[PDB]
C-alpha cells in the first residue's frame, strides 16, 4: 500500500496568516490514465469529511477562494491564504491512483488566536437528581483561549479529589476558542456532608483565579 | 437533494456479525460506485472497497477482504457492509460514500455508523437540566444545558429546540466513567433577559439503543 505522510502532524498558525500542509507518498500515484488523483479532505469532530481539492490543484465546487493545492511526483501541498475561524479541523491527504487507496494520518489546524479568558459558570445538581441518590455539580468554563485552563474543586476549602470529571471541546470555529466541562459526582449521603461548592479556575487570560461557588440548599 | 443514509450505531459482541446499511436517496442508486471508508483510533481512515452498483461486484481493499462483504441492494437502494466475526480492533465509524465525476473524488458521505464491539449491555443515559441561576451569569449571558450521563456505549449526539438553537452550543466529547459508562454535556450561551419567555429544550438521541430524550432546562429560582 501507498503510504501517505503529512507533515506536520499539527499546525498551528495565528489569525490573518495562511497555512501549509505537505503531503508525502512512498510511491508514485501516477493513475494508468496519466493523471494524478490526488485529493484533500477536512474533517470536524464528530461530522463526515468534506471534500476541499480533487486531483492535486483542482479546488472543488462551493469551496471557498482562499484554499488551493499544488505538488508533482510524490510531493503534494494543500494552502490556505488566510486562515478562517471555520478552517479548524482536521486535514487529511488522499490518493485515489492506485488501489488500495489510502489516506493521510491528517493534519490538526489551531487557530493561535488572542489570549481570551474564560467566563465561568456553576451549576448545583438538579432537583430531579437529588432525589436519585446522586448529586452532580458542573463548572463550566466557557470561550477562553489558550486550551489549558485548570479547574481545581474545592469542599470548604478542602481541595478534592478521584470524584470529577472533565472534557474540553474541540477548537470553535466561530471565534478561535475552547470550552470546558468539568463534574464533580458524589452520592446523596457524600453531597449532604459539605456546604461550599466552589472550582477555581486558573488560566493564562485571568490574573488571578476565579472561583465560581454555591452554598449547598441555598 | 443527494443523501447517504446510514445506521448511526452498532453495538455487537465479539465473534458476532453487523451488516452496516447505506440508504441511497436524491439520486439513480446505479448511477455511482458505493465506497465504504473505515475511521479506527490508530489506523486513522481507511477505504474499504468500491462496489460497481451494475453488476453488484466490489474491488476490495485487500485487508478488508473477507472480513468486510459490500453488497448492493437495488430493490431497496440500500448497500451493505457486513463485518464478521467482529473483534475490539474492528470499533470504528464506518462510512459510506460516492462520487459523483467519474473517479475524480468523494463529494458525498454519510454520517457514519459507530461499530462497538462489546460483550457490554447497551445501556441509556439519564438527561439531568443544567438550570440557568445567579449562579450561572456572565454580563447579560446566561448559561444552561444539559448533563447526560450513565450510558453505553457511544456515540449520543444532542441539538438545542430541534437544530433551531445553534449559535452558543457547546456538546462536550463524553468522558469514560470508573463505572465502565459514559457521560457527556452540551451548553449554550444566551441572553439572561429572554429567560421567562423562551423555551429551551436539548435534545438527546443515544445512537446505539436509539433513545431519543427531549429534555426541558426550566430557570432556577436562586
Ligand atoms: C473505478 N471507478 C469508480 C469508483 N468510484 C470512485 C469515486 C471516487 C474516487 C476518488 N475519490 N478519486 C475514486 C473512485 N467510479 C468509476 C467511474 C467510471 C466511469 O468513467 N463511468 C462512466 C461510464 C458510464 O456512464 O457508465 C462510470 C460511472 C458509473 C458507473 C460506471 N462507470 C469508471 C471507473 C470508475
Amino acid at each position: 500500500d501507498i503510504v501517505m505522510t503529512q507533515t506536520p502532524l499539527s499546525l498551528s498558525v495565528t489569525p490573518g496568516q495562511p497555512a501549509s500542509i505537505s503531503c508525502r507518498s512512498s510511491q508514485s500515484i501516477v493513475h494508468s490514465d496519466g493523471n494524478i488523483y490526488l485529493e484533500w479532505y477536512l474533517q470536524k469532530p464528530g461530522q463526515s469529511p468534506k471534500l476541499l481539492i480533487y486531483k492535486v490543484s483542482y479546488r472543488f465546487s462551493g469551496v471557498p477562494d482562499r484554499f488551493s493545492g499544488s505538488g508533482s511526483g510524490t510531493d503534494f501541498t494543500l494552502k490556505i491564504s488566510r486562515v478562517e475561524a471555520e478552517d479548524v479541523g482536521v486535514y487529511y491527504c488522499f490518493q485515489a491512483s492506485h488501489v488500495p487507496y489510502t489516506f493521510g494520518q491528517g493534519t490538526k489546524l489551531e487557530i493561535k488566536r488572542t489570549v481570551a479568558a474564560p467566563s465561568v459558570f456553576i451549576f448545583p445538581p438538579s432537583d430531579e437528581q437529588l432525589k436519585s441518590g446522586t448529586a452532580s455539580v458542573v463548572c463550566l468554563l466557557n470561550n477562553f483561549y489558550p486550551r489549558e485552563a485548570k479547574v481545581q474543586w474545592k469542599v470548604d476549602n478542602a481541595l478534592q479529589s478521584g470524584n470529577s470529571q472533565e472534557s474540553v471541546t474541540e477548537q470553535d470555529s466561530k471565534d478561535s476558542t475552547y470550552s470546558l466541562s468539568s463534574t464533580l459526582t458524589l452520592s446523596k449521603a457524600d453531597y449532604e456532608k459539605h456546604k461550599v461548592y466552589a472550582c477555581e479556575v486558573t488560566h493564562q487570560g485571568l490574573s488571578s483565579p476565579v472561583t465560581k461557588s454555591f452554598n449547598r440548599g441555598e | 437533494q443527494v443523501q447517504l443514509v446510514q445506521s448511526g450505531a452498532e453495538v455487537k459482541k465479539p465473534g458476532a456479525s453487523v451488516k452496516v446499511s447505506c440508504k441511497a436517496s436524491g439520486y439513480t442508486f446505479t448511477d455511482y460506485y458505493m465506497h465504504w471508508v473505515r475511521q479506527a483510533p490508530g489506523q486513522g481512515l481507511e477505504w474499504m472497497g468500491e462496489t460497481n452498483p451494475r453488476n453488484g461486484g466490489t474491488t476490495y481493499n485487500e485487508k478488508f477482504k473477507g472480513k468486510a462483504t459490500m453488497t448492493r441492494d437495488t430493490s431497496t437502494s440500500t448497500a451493505y457492509m457486513e463485518l464478521s466475526s467482529l473483534r475490539s480492533e474492528d470499533t470504528a465509524v464506518y462510512y459510506c460514500t460516492i462520487g459523483t465525476s467519474g473517479y475524480d473524488y468523494f463529494d458525498y458521505w454519510g454520517q457514519g455508523t459507530l461499530v462497538t464491539v462489546s460483550s457490554a449491555s447497551t445501556k441509556g443515559p439519564s438527561v439531568f437540566p443544567l438550570a440557568p441561576s445567579s449562579k450561572s451569569t456572565s454580563g447579560g449571558t446566561a448559561a444552561l444545558g444539559c448533563l447526560v450521563k450513565d450510558y453505553f456505549p457511544e456515540p449520543v449526539t444532542v441539538s438545542w429546540n430541534s437544530g433551531a438553537l445553534t449559535s452558543g452550543v457547546h456538546t462536550f466529547p463524553a468522558v469514560l466513567q470508573s463505572s465502565g459508562l459514559y457521560s457527556l454535556s452540551s451548553v449554550v450561551t444566551v441572553p439572561s433577559s429572554s429567560l421567562g419567555t423562551q423555551t429551551y429544550i436539548c435534545n438527546v438521541n443515544h445512537k446505539p439503543s436509539n433513545t431519543k430524550v427531549d429534555k426541558k432546562v426550566e430557570p432556577k429560582s436562586c
